[PDB]
């Protein structure tokens, strides 16, 4: 889930990117 | 949690920047 | 512009009102 | 659409509970 | 306190509504 | 705390929503 | 919508501006 | 009042210590 | 009033942008 | 400067990657 | 880190406010 | 650094106006 994988770990603009439509 | 609902917060911020005109669903 | 800034505030909202529930952003 | 109904006029709490999963 | 109270554990909207005047 | 003084701030943006046109006192 | 989105960012400020003291925010 | 003065004008940080407790 | 705010989401958004580069904000 | 072109119109992310350091 | 990351978020903010029209540079 | 001074303890304004230009 998006609260695991970036919540724990700093998530990059273009990972944030794959939770987009 | 707490530390996680700030988190949160902020993860929606961005995705509203990050997506755009896209849009997104949130799902925690 | 106008249109942008109240996007960001509408999203912090619906992240408070909605809680476990989540929320869908669709502009 | 939500921008259409809550960026125009100030939308309550209930009302912004329609665009929650 | 508030921040006692729900800096602690998540406080709902209900909870935080006590705080209002 | 540091961590306290986020959690303030993500406060008070929360009881601006809920408060409304009431408004509220902020005492930490 | 203007003068609702204008509160949040005055209530931001207040928080730091304040600290220790705390804040009333009245509209 | 604080929205009366301050989202009209931007109010200084001297200004805003008017609202502080 | 309307250009502070917009400045405030400026902020952020670089913030987000830049990352380990950071960046210049400069009105 | 930056609020002249993007407190005008929208600045995309590419945009706002001219004020990076 | 997060927990730095989410601090610098608050910390432009600030900074923001602070300096006015000024501006300043963020280096982390 | 600033990440350093003020994540690791409260920086007050007056020791935030410090990384001003
Ligand atoms: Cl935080
Ligand atoms: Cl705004
Ligand atoms: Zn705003
Ligand atoms: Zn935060």
């Amino acid at each position: 889930g998006i609260v695991e994988q970036c919540c724990t770990s700093i998530c990059s603009l273009y990972q944030l990117e794959n939770y987009c439509n | 949690f707490v530390n996680q609902h700030l988190c949160g917060s902020h993860l929606v911020e961005a995705l509203y920047l990050v997506c755009g005109e896209r849009g997104f669903f949130y799902t925690x």
